[PDB]
């Protein structure tokens, strides 16, 4: 008896589940007894409204009832659902971005920027070509065999790996790029271009030599820094200023979605009361710091003969002791600094 | 009433009192010369203890608040997993506490330089050693306090949000006050070390 | 190669980004002209930072263990 | 990540380069096995997450 | 013998062949990142030879486990 | 064409369905297998036990209870379900042109109600005899003791 | 000896080398023990969640890995006639990473226990667990960073 059950129990359960869901949907209809009609309501995308009309026209043709079967679209103040139409590529990024929270109806979807920004922040933090290459191979083992792991049971951890396969692919690729800029393949550095640093002509074994700037390395960190005992100083300066700069840029790019949302929702009051002053504050402090970092890189202090400013100390003095600029970065820096302070305060 | 820790506390108190009275009565009170201890002791012990305790106590406070509020929000999240992303701002403000310590440790590490033996124990080197020591302690201890406070407040916020989402909002203001406390600690540490020169 | 080589690379990157924005395929146009543009932007920004930190360095490589046969 | 990768390279595989002969070959094989196992485990997987 | 161990050792030995081959080449060419330090081995080609032999050992493992894939 | 909804969410429209009561089940199947409608709960302020179609759900929920009890029994006696693709072939999951189940659901309800009792009866028989099986096995193990 | 390089200078370096690995290892041990009690309690009912619940003990382990890194780096900066400056640099690095990883390991243990329990009762709590737990790990990471910054100035 149980074996007879097994050959058909699954189909019975599918049919009964569908029928129960059908009645649970019908409950949400207003049963007008005088008109003998279920007045149902539902959210459907407008581009799919025609599909709905066509398919109901097909079923009514099947039944031959010739009933009105009124698809009466109507205006409403109710908040519509947030539908994001995602491919296999952007599905993982959409899932990770909306796991925090589901976006307000027809506001900017964070998942579309996330597709690039999430893997590439991961890469900036990860930043190795050997490990990025390993991650790329791991992801490709899921993307190339995509049709085989699909329509296949995956458990949970392997299912998590598969659903994120394009996330992991972009992590691996951007990590290879980042490790190229970090000039890291595992522990070791690449030597594919002529170094911008040239060591002295001759030295004694064990002598604490110092390199000289014959130029600048084209793309990536110079391999002359590998194995140097002051590699950490330059690497920390580089990566810390990179973190500050790229974090500011990412924050500004995301913050401009506030402006785009206010424009789309016709909320000029949010533009003037929230977007403009918040933008002025954010720029006049941290974007000032950002353009200041890039300017300090843009100035050849040893050639100019001017003292290289203490940039973090200057940022601190911008608030804890305004006006007393320690080392002049650029002319009239005191006036601009106090103006930015006053603007941020205002 | 007995406990080993209190027994050692009273024992060392008695030993210190007896030693002080012995030195004082014999006319050798100046042998206990904490000032000369401060003068003779290497400034780098003070500076690196300041940095290490800054980051260590900032991390202790951050972690302490983090597991308080994280355990509370995971427990409250069993019925309402929605609580996680909503109240995660508590974990965020606990972590920012340790980031403050990291920033102060970077700033103070900028001061660490090899001072010359002829200039080892000068006024400036002693001043900067004491400055980094006490500024690191100030930032680290304020961060420990603020991390614990923010963790307690965020745990309460997570549980209240589990009770009702409307109660969350006004507890976030309390978390903001807790974060302002740590920010003030950081800026006061910066002011204490602001005029401290490098080791020279 | 002073700072303005960064500006030149910015120019070529911007030309590529505008060109692709114009010529993004219509099938998944938003995904194309968002992902490609953001990859170009972030890759350029990171490269520019890596190049600028090396453009006018304030610290030079310093080591005691470099073997003398590599002095060439 | 950079410091962990450098320390792991120094501790695991770079030791093998100092020995020669078939003992050197065996050390290179086994220490590469350790290096790659820890690179995938600790660096790629444990620290990529 | 089992497919899981066969795949694991095949992949590990493929990475072994590639990585130890490139390391042996870089030692054999006296690349600075591998020989430039006083703390590095003093004679590039000598250690290059043993790293190449290890690469051949992983080649044996790779080909064998392929025979059990 | 259908607007892409990755930069912003797709534009929703609220649709009011005037469905004749006789064709309600067929219509519900049609737009459920169509799969683009999220229904608003108009009866939100009506207690669930007094809602319009409560009994039709209750009978099917009893049927589902019986089916999961059958699955528990199959696991108890170690039988594997067919899990055939017939339902997947019938339900297009992207094609709305499929006919719903007819009166077969009433046959499901009747069959399930009968078969559950059948399984209860034979399970009680097999369980009782198994109890005396275990009892007499223990009795034998006691008696097998030589000294 | 000299005024800059006293014979007692290597004491601070050696004790910092010890301190890094010791305190990071106690932090990792607390994390591993607490989270492993959580895992063993949880997976009696649902062993299918073993490789999810294993994350907190793994993060505790990486804390000790950070400690090992710092201890090795300061160890190879040690010398008999090393300066008192580098002695206290090594002491500061070891103490910072040790105390930070200790606190991080305690937080990881407690959060991982609570998280594995909750994510066994509520599967949607896995992402929450892991995202809090990474935030606890990052504190030991910050201690590692400070230890590296200090050690970069050892001689």
């Amino acid at each position: 008896e149980l074996y007879a059950i097994a050959k058909e129990l699954d189909s019975w359960f599918q049919d009964v589940t569908r029928e129960k869901a059908i009645f649970e949907i019908l409950n949400k209809s207003n049963y007008d007894t005088n008109r003998k009609i279920l007045i149902a309501e539902g959210w459907i995308p407008r581009d799919e409204l025609a599909t709905l009309q066509a398919r109901l026209g097909e079923m009514i043709a099947r039944l031959g009832i010739d009933v009105p079967s009124i698809i009466q679209v109507l205006d409403t103040n109710h908040t519509p659902p947030t539908f994001h139409r995602t491919n296999k590529f952007t599905a993982g990024f959409q899932s990770i971005c909306d796991c925090y929270g589901i976006a307000q109806y027809r506001e900017i979807n964070a998942g579309l920027p996330t597709i690039v920004t999430f893997p590439f922040m991961f890469a900036i933090m990860f930043g190795d070509m050997g490990h990025g290459f390993l991650m790329t191979l791991a992801a490709l083992s899921l993307v190339l065999n995509e049709k085989k792991i699909n329509k296949m049971k995956r458990g949970e951890i392997f299912d998590m790996a598969f659903t994120g396969r394009y996330i992991i692919l972009l992590m691996g690729v951007f990590s290879m790029y980042t490790g190229f800029l970090y000039n890291d393949i595992f522990s070791k550095t690449m030597t594919i271009f002529k170094s911008g640093w040239k060591w002295p002509d001759h030295w004694k074994k064990g002598e604490s030599i110092t390199a000289t700037s014959v130029g600048t390395y084209p793309i990536g960190l110079d391999w002359a820094w590998h194995g140097t005992e002051n590699a950490l100083l330059f690497s920390n300066s580089y990566k810390m200023k990179l973190s500050i700069l790229m974090g500011f840029i990412h924050m500004t790019y995301s913050y401009f979605f506030s402006l785009a949302n206010h424009l789309y929702f016709n909320s000029m009051i949010d533009i003037i009361g929230n977007f403009i002053p918040g933008l002025l504050f954010m720029q006049g402090i941290f974007g000032y710091l950002s353009v200041c970092i890039v300017y300090k890189w843009a100035v050849d202090w040893v050639k100019d003969g001017k003292p290289a400013p203490g940039l973090l100390n200057m940022l601190i003095n911008m608030f804890l002791s305004p006006g007393t600029i320690d080392d002049e970065l650029y002319p009239h820096q005191a006036k601009v600094q106090v103006f930015l302070l006053l603007m941020a305060l205002v | 009433k007995f406990s080993f820790s209190h027994f050692l506390y009273y024992l060392v108190l008695i030993v210190v009192i007896v030693y002080g009275l012995y030195k004082l009565f014999t006319g050798h009170g100046s042998d206990i010369n904490f000032g000369k201890f401060l003068l003779r002791t290497s400034p780098y012990m003070w500076a690196n203890l300041g940095i290490a305790l800054c980051v260590g106590l900032s991390v202790v406070g951050a972690a302490w608040g983090i597991f308080i509020t994280g355990s509370s929000m995971i427990g409250a999240g069993v019925r309402a997993p929605r609580i996680t992303t909503k109240n995660l701002i508590s974990i965020i403000f606990c972590e920012v506490v340790a980031i403050y310590g990291l920033i102060i440790a970077i700033v103070f590490s900028s001061k660490l330089t090899v001072a010359t033996a002829e200039n080892m124990y000068s006024k400036s080197n002693l001043y900067t050693g004491y400055s980094l020591f006490w500024a690191g302690i100030t930032v680290g201890a304020s961060n420990l306090i603020c991390g614990i406070a923010v963790g307690i407040t965020g745990a309460t916020a997570a549980i209240s949000d589990a009770a009702d989402s409307a109660l969350f909002v006004k507890i976030l203001v309390i978390e903001i006050f807790g974060s302002i406390l740590g920010l003030l600690g950081l800026i006061v540490g910066l002011l204490m070390a602001g005029k401290a020169s490098e080791f020279q | 190669s002073s700072f303005y080589t960064v500006v030149g690379v910015f120019i070529v990157v911007s030309a590529m980004s505008v060109l692709f924005w114009i010529m993004a395929p219509k099938n998944n146009q938003a995904v194309w002209r968002s992902t490609v543009i953001l990859t170009l932007a972030m890759m350029f920004l990171m490269w520019a930072i890596t190049f600028l930190c090396q453009l006018h360095p304030l610290v030079a490589p310093r080591r005691s263990d470099l073997r003398p046969e590599f002095a060439e | 990540h950079a410091q962990l990768s450098s320390v792991l390279w120094t501790m695991t595989i770079q030791i093998a380069f100092g020995f020669r002969g078939f003992v050197g070959v065996f050390m290179t094989v086994a220490l590469f096995a350790m290096w790659f196992a820890l690179t995938c485990a600790v660096l790629v997987l444990m620290e990529g997450t | 013998v089992s497919t899981g161990k066969a795949w694991c050792c095949t992949v590990l030995s493929a990475f072994g062949v590639v990585i130890l081959s490139v390391i042996a080449h870089l030692f054999n060419t006296n690349h600075e990142s591998f020989v430039g330090s006083i703390n590095d081995p003093e004679d590039g080609p000598a250690v290059a030879h043993t790293v190449y032999l290890a690469a051949l050992v992983y080649l044996v493992f790779f080909v064998f486990c392929g025979f059990q894939v | 064409e259908k607007e892409e909804a990755i930069f912003r969410s797709a534009e929703m429209a609220l649709v009011q369905f005037y469905i004749p009561q006789e064709i309600s089940r067929d219509s519900a199947y049609t737009l459920g297998q169509l799969g683009l409608v999220q229904f608003r709960d108009l009866n939100s302020k009506v207690r669930a036990f007094q809602r319009t179609f409560v009994n039709e759900i209750r009978r099917l929920d009893n049927v589902e209870r019986q089916y999961r009890y059958f699955y528990s029994l199959l696991k108890k006696h170690d039988i594997k379900l067919y899990e055939g693709d017939t339902d997947k072939y019938l339900d297009g999951s992207g094609e709305l042109y499929v006919p719903p189940s007819g009166s077969v659901i009433d046959d499901y309800v009747r069959n399930a109600s009968y078969l559950e009792e059948r399984l209860i009866q034979m399970e009680d028989a097999t369980d009782q005899i198994e109890v005396q099986k275990n009892d007499l096995e223990q009795y034998r193990f006691i008696l097998q003791s030589g000294d | 000896m000299t005024e800059l390089c006293p014979v007692y200078a290597p004491f601070f370096g050696a004790i910092g080398c010890a301190s890094a690995i010791i305190f990071t290892s106690l932090g990792a041990a607390y994390g591993t023990a607490k989270s492993g009690v959580g895992i063993c309690a949880t997976c009696v009912l649902r062993p299918d969640l073993l490789f999810k619940n294993i994350v907190p003990v793994i993060m505790a382990g990486i804390i000790a890995i950070y400690g090992l890194v710092v201890s090795v780096l300061v160890c190879y900066s040690l010398g008999q006639k090393q300066a008192l400056y580098t002695g206290f640099i090594q002491l500061g690095a070891g103490l910072s990473v040790g105390l930070s990883g200790l606190a991080a390991g305690f937080a990881i243990g407690i959060v991982g226990d609570a998280g594995v329990r909750g994510s066994s009762q509520q599967p949607r709590l896995f992402v929450g667990m892991i995202l809090i737990l990474i935030f606890a790990e990052v504190l030991g990471l910050y201690g590692l960073i400070v230890a590296l910054l200090l050690n970069s100035r050892a001689t």
